[PDB]
């Protein structure tokens, strides 16, 4: 319902600045904009709210502005430990009462950015001939950990059948996720190609596969 | 004879937080005439029967009046807990008295809304029997200061009744009287 | 300090029925809004449903209507979340807050603000279920092959490949949860670019399933 970056990342030290757009009936209506932090399995904790006043002193680092249907939230001297999850939200006057954006993971840069490593991998003929089809894009060793992920068949977008999953941190602190396409048998033999496009840091990523 | 329509005809009644008292003494308060007056849908007492009342006398009486919500007469009573009986409005647990009710929909509500009274939804403490906060500070229910204005743990304290003439019967406007019965002293009011 | 103790949640099939109970101390329980908030898992915040200091007033998203409904008890200083119907896109952490409210008499919102620890809500149809294992074939001077451990319930399944001796290039992704209730997810090994022969062993216990595939090119 809000609009907030899926993720943002700054050096130790520096300020980063996380913005969330929404409509004159929300953002712009009020000055009623919240911002939460959530570490995980842990519930969020109001840090900004009014736009830019602060509950306490935890908030000593965090900022917040509003112009127009877009706030933003600045988090400066980044440390470590601000890597989490942080959420808009907005009254809105009408259900739902409160609205929310999809949520920002923060990264404070441990190490140099790096790129997805992407491999495709098409149905199995084993899984064909038990009448079903799957693709299987996995993406491993990307940092930071944040990705997003694009199915196309031939070249349109392709939205059913995608079950992708959260990053996880691999061992050697970078990340890995993966993504699933399912299609019927008849789907993956009657188009020429599929492709898994993953989006990393402004870069994207592109494994094609196709029947044979 | 009492001059119980200045209280009970009242064009305007109070808020419940701001609940309003009118001495009356030195009269005949004839009880048949008043239950017969009007369709009091509360007609209640406490420490005295209410069909015993035409032969009882007092030093005073004190007549309270007040709008509440319907399902909110109950509390107006010794004894009872909730928001009405904790920050509006509060009488003693040996109360001597009654308290009568009746439906004002027709009077107190407006479409869209009467937001003109209010209760008070925030205090630091219970009132005592028959104190009367009309104060308007910002609620402080953290540590930090609230600097005379509204955020994190910090409340107005007061509520509106948003009366509706469609609102269900038990959360339409109710005008409300408490007659006090008072013995200290000579009895300046009593029944006929 | 506040308290909001969670109480309620678990697993019920889709059409069942919960209750979630959220416990208050630490500030006058009566005098204020409280607000239920879901998180599905890896999304965001969404907000369910909220209730007057008073119970005069509750709200709710569109998606609950008719299914969810919000109360209170102030003399326990309790919040109730009672869901009927419960769908399988209800499956979330539910948070109770304080706050989320509207103050009339000065247009004030409260964000929510304290809140409660979560409890999990899954609505699942899904029974036991042993997996396939489809093989995944090859084709940076390495090969990646795999398996495919596709359609299983309930968690976990461990893939070990030639019995344990190739652990080197193994990496086993964790899971995706489908629409269909079951889990899938895949092991890759890289291996240099014939001559070797790879077999994964997938073992799933609840199922008692045990299945060794051999990947070629
Ligand atoms: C209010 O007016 C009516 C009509 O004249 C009368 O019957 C009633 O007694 C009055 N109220 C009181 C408390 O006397």
């Amino acid at each position: 319902a809000l609009t907030q970056p899926a993720s943002v990342s700054g050096s130790p030290g520096q300020s980063i600045t996380i913005s969330c757009t929404g409509t004159s009936s929300d953002v712009g209506g009020y000055n009623f904009v919240s911002w939460y932090r959530q570490y995980p399995g842990k519930a969020p904790q109001l840090m900004i709210y009014d736009v830019s006043r602060r509950p306490s002193g935890d908030s000593d680092r965090f900022s917040g502005s509003k112009s127009g249907n877009t706030a933003s939230l600045t988090i400066s001297g980044l440390q470590a430990e601000d890597e989490a999850e942080y959420h808009c939200s907005s009254y809105t006057g009408r259900s739902p009462y409160v609205v929310f954006g999809g949520g920002t993971k923060v990264t404070v840069l441990g190490q140099p950015k790096a790129a997805p490593s992407v491999t495709l991998f098409p149905p199995s003929s084993e899984e064909l001939q038990a009448n079903k089809a799957t693709l299987v894009c996995l993406i491993s060793d990307f940092y930071p950990g944040a990705v997003t992920v694009a199915w196309k068949a031939d070249s349109s977008p392709v939205k059913a059948g995608v079950e992708t999953t959260t990053p996880s941190k691999q061992s050697n602190n970078k990340y890995a996720a993966s993504s699933y396409l399912s299609l019927t048998p008849e789907q993956w033999k009657s188009h020429r190609s599929y492709s898994c496009q993953v989006t990393h840091e402004g870069s994207t990523v592109e494994k094609t596969v196709a029947p044979t | 004879l009492c001059p119980f329509g200045e209280v009970f005809n009242a064009t305007r009644f109070a808020s419940v937080y701001a609940w309003n008292r009118k001495r009356i003494s030195n009269c005949v308060a004839d009880y048949s005439v008043l239950y017969n007056s009007a369709s009091f849908s509360t007609f209640k007492c406490y420490g005295v029967s209410p069909t015993k009342l035409n032969d009882l006398c007092f030093t005073n009486v004190y007549a309270d009046s007040f709008v509440i919500r319907g399902d909110e007469v109950r509390q107006i009573a010794p004894g009872q807990t909730g928001k009405i009986a904790d920050y509006n409005y509060k009488l003693p647990d040996d109360f001597t008295g009654c308290v009568i009710a009746w439906n004002s929909n027709n009077l107190d509500s407006k479409v869209g809304g009467n937001y003109n009274y209010l209760y008070r939804l925030f205090r630091k403490s219970n009132l005592k029997p028959f104190e009367r906060d009309i104060s308007t500070e910002i609620y402080q229910a953290g540590s930090t200061p609230c600097n005379g204005v509204e955020g994190f743990n910090c409340y107005f304290p007061l509520q509106s009744y948003g009366f509706q003439p469609t609102n269900g019967v038990g959360y339409q406007p109710y005008r409300v009287v408490v007659l006090s019965f008072e013995l200290l002293a000579p009895a300046t009011v009593c029944g006929p | 300090e506040v308290q909001l103790v969670e109480s309620g949640g678990g697993l019920v099939q889709p059409g069942g029925s919960l209750r979630l109970s959220c416990a208050a101390s630490g500030f006058t329980f009566y005098s204020y809004w409280m607000t239920w908030v879901r998180q599905a898992p890896g999304k965001g915040l969404e907000w369910v449903a909220n209730i007057k200091h008073d119970e005069s007033e509750s709200h709710y998203v569109d998606s609950v209507r008719g299914r969810f409904t919000i109360s209170r008890d102030n003399a326990k200083n309790s919040v109730y979340l009672q869901m009927k119907g419960l769908r399988a896109e209800d499956t979330a952490v539910y948070y109770c807050a304080r706050d989320g409210g509207y103050n009339i008499l000065t247009a004030y919102y409260h964000a929510p603000s304290y809140w409660g620890q979560g409890t999990l809500v899954t609505v699942s149809s899904a029974s036991t279920k042993g997996p396939s294992v489809f093989p995944l074939a090859p084709s940076g001077g390495t090969a990646a092959l795999g398996c495919l451990v596709k359609d299983y319930f309930p968690e976990p399944v461990t893939v070990s490949w030639n019995s344990g001796a190739l652990t080197s290039g193994v990496h086993t992704f964790p899971a995706v949860l489908q629409s269909s209730g079951l889990y899938s997810l895949s092991s890759v090994v890289t291996v240099p670019s014939g001559t070797q022969t790879y077999i994964c062993n997938v073992n799933h216990k609840p199922s008692n399933t045990k299945v060794d595939k051999r990947v070629e090119p």
